[PDB]
RNA sequence: AAUUGUUGAAAGGGAAGGGCAUUUGAUCAGACA
RNA sequence: AAUACUGCCAGCUGGGACUGAGGACUGCGACGUAAGUCAAGGAUGCUGGCAUAAUGGUUAUAUGCCGCCCGUCUUGAAACACGGACCAAGGAGUCUAACGUCUAUGCGAGUGUUUGGGUGUAAAACCCAUACGCGUAAUGAAAGUGAACGUAGGUUGGGGCCUCGCAAGAGGUGCACAAUCGACCGAUCCUGAUGUCUUCGGAUGGAUUUGAGUAAGAGCAUAGCUGUUGGGACCCGAAAGAU
RNA sequence: AAUAUGUAAGAAGUCCUUGUUACUUAAUUGAACGUGGACAUUUGAAUGAAGAGCUUUUAGUGGGCCAUUUUUGGUAAGCAG
């Protein structure tokens, strides 16, 4: 009892039903996988300029 | 018989359980019977409490 | 024969009247369709919908989430509006005055509101006071504070609470949950 | 309470001014039209006179009707038929001619017949089977006030203001042409003329660009 | 059995260009990449370390990370019926700056000028791009240019 | 409640397009155009009748 | 009730909604948690990662109760005082007279410090405090009195 | 009910039964006022 | 000069067919000096026949054309694939324990009277003390420890509302929700202050690590469709095995 | 080459001014994130848009077969892929 082995027949039919959704885009993406030494210092950078701006409404 | 995202259950029903089911149909019965039992003990027991 | 571009005979998928059967609910719904049809004020259209929302989508607004809203700049005399029940919160020690209009106030929060000198309005008294919703501040409760949403989207590396009955170690915490028992998630 | 004839008067007078603007407008197009045509006729003459050859501008407007039914169509022409709003057999829309859409017409020649509409057939298309998309709701054009309400934004306050915007490919041909629902034509009333339809016009079938022969086709389908 | 190794099928994909083998020229390492740059991926067969997978060949993406010898490029590969986000760690030899944005930039600065100079003149701008319109009318001259009449030619063989 | 085609309904033909009366009244549909007489250059006639 | 059940609706169609190809046989996957390491492993890892194998220590004859120690935060705390009595002490916060709260009498075992209580002195009797809980009490002028 | 006898009506050139339609025969509702 | 051919006319005009939806008025117009009139947001006028089996419904037959046995499994059944001679009456997704999502309802940082007691017109209804269960804390194998730098943070989008403006629009505030960077609690790894029964103690500040966490609670309970597991488990079916 | 295929066509934009840091430079150098300021719908191609986005749960299915074109094995097949 052999039977069929493989086909991509009808698979693009299915994939197009509910879409092929575009990849979605966000302002402010994630820092995931960014260099750690950069992020460490950059954590302190935002902290600093955060503090300066509360000192701008003191 | 494993499918879907369901919590794994532990329903111990693999013995002949249907043999040992206790329905408290006599719940109202035995309360009536317990109340009368005390009303007799009250009267047997003289003024004792 | 037409080559259709969209599903045919598709319901809008938004509720139309509350699924509830409460007479009084249908009366408020009656009031507010009228208001929403003849007022051009947005607040009525919003309120009309919230009356349809199912109990999930009506998370309680705490009395303290309200007190917070009144601390917004220029928001402290606004009359907050909650289309749902309002719950008491023993964790704020000072509550402001103001006027809260809700579907329900719990025994606890109605006290805390009235005690501090406020007023508890039912949503139709609110209609009379503010047909265009003038000076209203609508608050919604937190919807995904629901417990069940912890288990939604469960899957590898999703960090997402297994549907479990009993918990503790001995309960889905070995193979596939730690580097030393096979793998981790 | 007045209004009775008071605001009847405010309106009926201003409804008389609108037809006034329309009459003086429709009169103008007419001058434009025939002088445009006479000018070209004299361009060609004055060229043979001057021992030379006058080549007209390539057409910029085209009218496309779906010839082919609904089923067994490959995905790419099938999208382009949807984008061209020809989703059923024998309906038809106007198309502005540019590189970016001349390449659309190419992709669907096996399924459509198109060509160059004359003022007469644009006129008799809008008048007889011209409808408007107004909150969808395919609305029959029947009164000039229907148009101005939805296209008055861009000029265009008469049914002929439309036809003028269409036939000349005006600045607002996109909004004017899209305001028109696809035209629903019947089968050609004298038949197709060819034995088999789904060959090119050049090969003795019906599809492709048959140029100004589209008018005899369309006029029978209207 | 079948074979499906990491560089399977890349015989010509990772070949070197004709008479262009050897060391990579020194500008490849003088180019500078910043977060947000649009880059094109083309693997260099001679540099095995830090090489993209054959799938990301010919593929364009955006850098999200800048390391010592490398750039992090996120790319949207579409698996199934959706796109996923893929971050790649390439070395500077396999990446290159995409001119796919130059036309845009060249058109932005130009658009500002066309707008400032027109505004400071008296409006009337029109600075969207339009497709190719059909040709206009024209009168072609016969002078010095009489039509040379042609006919089809008969059949021959010449073999 | 019933689309009346112009083209064959004068009443509605005049509800749209009030110029219809001008146009009918001045024939216009059969306008006799100007009689001129420019004849073609012989270059044109030669190459036409050529082979 | 049975009148709303979908099987009333399935009457008259051959298969009861269970498919003509695929049928509704007895147990196709096997009964119960059968094959969670085999034909059902895709569903066990994800939905149930961590299911197989051991972790930590055994503990013979553990009596929960030994570990009875409900927790209460400064968060609440003032709630252990009846509400009428409550406002009396919130005002007139002093030494000399400051409420005693027997948090074990309320059935709590430890006080944590979830956050911020008014600056009223409170005398807190409890079995266990957290460093913060205990510090935050003092900043209000209260003390913690270790009990048992 | 399957199935059977009698009576009455009707059709039948290697099955019967069915669809749309109408002639003919039988039968019947309603509506007029 | 004419004609053909091709195209146009908001030029005129005859014959034929099908339809007549709507039910006061309301609209856009047209003709008129005017009053009025109209073919202008869907049929009216005039005349006749029968008032009946005339028309219509049913039915049986004839005639034109058309129509293979249903059920099933199957890529494919009218099949030279299986079940079915006929009729009646039985005849198959149930109930339970424990659950997922959703929904309605009660009450809400709580909630759940019904093991029990009280009581009764007595398996009902009405009432209720102490507990208990789940929820209100997490995290470690564990010993243990245990959630505010700050208006409970910053940024960006947010309905709604507030202010200006006739309006178009501008500013203000912005719950829910989404994205992002931080802060807090535990695990892990560093750091190791003041002290000390000299080895106890672990403050403080940190780290591409990690948790089903904190960051002004959302839960508990009853019900119901669907879905899940154990049960004879939709109904009927072994060859066997045991006492 | 043809046909297929990656990315781009702006408000999440562009330009000036000059803050934050422990990263980085010989260096207030740069990198990253910002405060403040300048320019609106011809704001940056076309066509379409009975709207767009999102969430939860669950059925059936998991023997397929045919046609044009491309194509492997076989002399071939109403063959096998
Ligand atoms: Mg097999
Ligand atoms: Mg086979
Ligand atoms: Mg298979
Ligand atoms: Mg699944
Ligand atoms: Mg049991
Ligand atoms: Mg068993
Ligand atoms: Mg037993
Ligand atoms: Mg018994
Ligand atoms: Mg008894
Ligand atoms: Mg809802
Ligand atoms: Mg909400
Ligand atoms: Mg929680
Ligand atoms: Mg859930
Ligand atoms: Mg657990
Ligand atoms: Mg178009
Ligand atoms: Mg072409
Ligand atoms: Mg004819
Ligand atoms: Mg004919
Ligand atoms: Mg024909
Ligand atoms: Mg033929
Ligand atoms: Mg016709
Ligand atoms: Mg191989
Ligand atoms: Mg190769
Ligand atoms: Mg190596
Ligand atoms: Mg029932
Ligand atoms: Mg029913
Ligand atoms: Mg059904
Ligand atoms: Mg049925
Ligand atoms: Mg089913
Ligand atoms: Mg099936
Ligand atoms: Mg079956
Ligand atoms: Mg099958
Ligand atoms: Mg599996
Ligand atoms: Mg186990
Ligand atoms: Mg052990
Ligand atoms: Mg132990
Ligand atoms: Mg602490
Ligand atoms: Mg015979
Ligand atoms: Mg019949
Ligand atoms: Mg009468
Ligand atoms: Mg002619
Ligand atoms: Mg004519
Ligand atoms: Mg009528
Ligand atoms: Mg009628
Ligand atoms: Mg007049
Ligand atoms: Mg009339
Ligand atoms: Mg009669
Ligand atoms: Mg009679
Ligand atoms: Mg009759
Ligand atoms: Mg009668
Ligand atoms: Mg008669
Ligand atoms: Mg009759
Ligand atoms: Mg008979
Ligand atoms: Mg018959
Ligand atoms: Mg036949
Ligand atoms: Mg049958
Ligand atoms: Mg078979
Ligand atoms: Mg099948
Ligand atoms: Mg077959
Ligand atoms: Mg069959
Ligand atoms: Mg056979
Ligand atoms: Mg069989
Ligand atoms: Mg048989
Ligand atoms: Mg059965
Ligand atoms: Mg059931
Ligand atoms: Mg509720
Ligand atoms: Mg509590
Ligand atoms: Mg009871
Ligand atoms: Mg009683
Ligand atoms: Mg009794
Ligand atoms: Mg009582
Ligand atoms: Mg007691
Ligand atoms: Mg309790
Ligand atoms: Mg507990
Ligand atoms: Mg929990
Ligand atoms: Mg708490
Ligand atoms: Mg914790
Ligand atoms: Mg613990
Ligand atoms: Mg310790
Ligand atoms: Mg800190
Ligand atoms: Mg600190
Ligand atoms: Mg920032
Ligand atoms: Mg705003
Ligand atoms: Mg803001
Ligand atoms: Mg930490
Ligand atoms: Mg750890
Ligand atoms: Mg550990
Ligand atoms: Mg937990
Ligand atoms: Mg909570
Ligand atoms: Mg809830
Ligand atoms: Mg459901
Ligand atoms: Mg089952
Ligand atoms: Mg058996
Ligand atoms: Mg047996
Ligand atoms: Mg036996
Ligand atoms: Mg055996
Ligand atoms: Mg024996
Ligand atoms: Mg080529
Ligand atoms: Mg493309
Ligand atoms: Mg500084
Ligand atoms: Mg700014
Ligand atoms: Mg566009
Ligand atoms: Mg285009
Ligand atoms: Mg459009
Ligand atoms: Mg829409
Ligand atoms: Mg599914
Ligand atoms: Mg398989
Ligand atoms: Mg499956
Ligand atoms: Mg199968
Ligand atoms: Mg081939
Ligand atoms: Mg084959």
């Amino acid at each position: 009892a052999k039977s069929k082995n493989h086909t991509a027949h009808n698979q693009t039919r299915k994939a197009h039903r509910n879409g092929i959704k575009k990849p979605k885009t966000y302002k402010y993406p994630s820092l995931k996988g960014v260099d750690p030494k950069f992020r460490r210092n950059h954590k302190h950078a935002l902290h600093g300029t955060a503090k300066a701006l509360a000192a701008a409404k003191k | 018989a494993i499918s879907k995202n369901l919590p794994i259950l532990k329903n111990h029903f693999r013995k002949h359980w249907q043999e040992r089911v206790k329905v408290h149909f006599d719940q109202a019965g035995k309360k009536v019977s317990r109340r009368n039992a005390r009303a007799t003990r009250a009267a047997k027991i003289a003024p004792r409490p | 024969g037409i080559d259709h571009t969209s599903k045919q005979h598709k319901r809008s998928g938004h509720r139309t009247a509350p699924k509830s059967d409460n007479v009084y609910l249908k009366l408020l719904v009656k009031l507010y369709t009228f208001l929403a049809r003849r007022t051009d004020a947005p607040f009525n259209k919003v309120v009309l919908k919230a009356l349809f929302l199912s109990k999930i989508n009506r998370p309680p607004v705490s009395v303290s989430r309200i007190a917070r809203a009144l601390k917004q700049e220029g928001a402290a005399n606004k009359t907050v509006v909650v289309v749902g029940t309002v719950t008491d919160d023993a964790r704020i020690f000072e509550f402001p005055k103001t006027t809260v209009a809700a579907l329900r106030f719990t025994a606890g929060a109605r006290a805390k509101i009235v005690k501090a000198g406020g007023e508890c309005i039912t949503l139709d008294q609110l209609a009379v006071r503010a047909p265009k919703g003038q000076n209203t501040l609508i608050l919604r409760g937190p919807r995904n504070s629901r417990e069940a949403v912890r288990h939604f989207g469960m899957g590898p590396h999703k960090g997402k609470a297994p549907r479990i009955l009993s918990t503790g170690r001995k309960f889905e915490r070995a193979r596939g949950r730690r580097r030393s028992k096979g793998f981790k998630v | 309470a007045e209004q009775v004839a008071a605001e009847r008067a405010a309106r009926k007078a201003a409804n008389k001014e609108k037809r006034a603007i329309i009459l003086e407008r429709n009169a103008a197009y007419q001058k434009e039209y025939e002088t445009a045509e006479r000018n070209i006729i004299q361009a060609k003459r004055d060229a043979k006179a001057a021992g030379s050859y006058y080549v007209e501008a390539q057409h910029k407007l085209v009218f496309v009707v779906r010839i082919k039914g609904i089923n067994k169509i490959p995905p790419k022409p099938r999208k382009v038929l949807q984008l061209l709003r020809l989703t059923r057999i024998n309906s038809g829309t106007f198309v502005k001619v540019t590189k970016a859409t001349l390449e659309l017409l190419k992709l669907i020649e096996p399924y459509v017949a198109y060509g160059y509409p004359s003022y007469s057939t644009i006129r008799q298309l809008v008048y007889k089977r011209g409808f408007g998309k107004i909150n969808k709701q395919r609305v029959p054009l029947s009164d000039n006030a229907i148009i101005e309400a939805n296209l008055g934004k861009y000029g265009i306050l008469s049914i002929d203001d439309l036809i003028h915007e269409i036939i000349t490919v005006g600045p607002h041909f996109k909004q004017a042409n899209n305001f028109l629902w696809p035209f629903k034509l019947s089968n050609p009333s004298g038949g197709w003329g060819v034995p088999r339809k789904f060959k090119h016009f050049i090969q003795g079938g019906s599809f492709g660009n048959r140029e100004e022969f589209i008018n005899k086709l369309v006029k029978s389908m209207n | 059995g079948k074979s499906h190794g990491y560089r399977s099928r890349t015989r010509y994909m990772f070949q070197r260009d004709f008479r262009k083998h050897g060391a990579v020229h020194l500008s490849t390492y003088l180019k500078v990449y910043k977060v947000g740059d649009i880059v094109d991926i083309k693997a260099n067969g001679s540099i095995q370390k830090g090489m993209p997978h054959k799938f990301y060949q010919g593929k364009t993406g955006v850098v999200y990370n800048v390391t010592k010898s490398s750039v992090g490029v996120i790319i949207n590969k579409m698996v199934g019926n959706r796109y996923l986000e893929k971050r790649l760690n390439l070395r500077v030899e396999h990446i290159k700056h995409s001119k796919c944005r130059q036309e845009f930039l060249e058109r932005v600065k130009a658009n500002a000028a066309k707008r400032a100079e027109a505004k400071a003149q008296g409006v009337a701008v029109q600075l969207k791009r339009q497709p190719a319109q059909p040709r206009e009318s024209r009168i072609v001259s016969t002078e010095g240019n009489v039509p040379q009449t042609l006919a089809p030619v008969p059949y021959e063989t010449f073999i | 409640v019933l689309k009346k085609n112009p083209l064959k309904n004068k009443q509605v033909l005049l509800r749209l397009n009030p110029y219809a009366k001008v146009f009918a009244a001045e024939k216009l549909g059969s306008k006799k155009a100007e009689k001129t007489g420019t004849k073609p250059a012989a270059v044109f006639t030669e190459t036409l009748k050529h082979d | 009730p049975s009148r709303f059940t979908k099987t009333r609706k399935h009457r008259g169609h051959v298969s009861a909604g269970k498919g003509r190809i695929g049928k509704h046989r007895k147990h196709p996957g096997g009964r119960g948690m059968a094959g969670g390491q085999h034909h059902h492993r895709i569903n066990m890892d994800k939905y149930h990662p961590g299911y197989f194998g051991k972790v930590g220590m055994r503990y013979f004859h553990k009596q929960q109760a030994h570990f009875w120690k409900p927790v209460l935060n400064l968060d609440k705390l003032w709630t252990l005082i009846p509400e009428d009595k409550r406002d009396q002490y919130l005002k007139s916060a002093s030494k000399e007279t400051a409420p005693v709260i027997d948090t074990l009498a309320a059935g709590y075992g430890k006080i944590l410090g979830k956050g911020r209580i008014p600056n009223v002195p409170v005398i807190v009797k409890a079995r266990f405090v957290s460093k913060l809980a205990e510090e935050k009490i003092r900043a209000a002028g209260g003390v913690v009195e270790l009990i048992a």
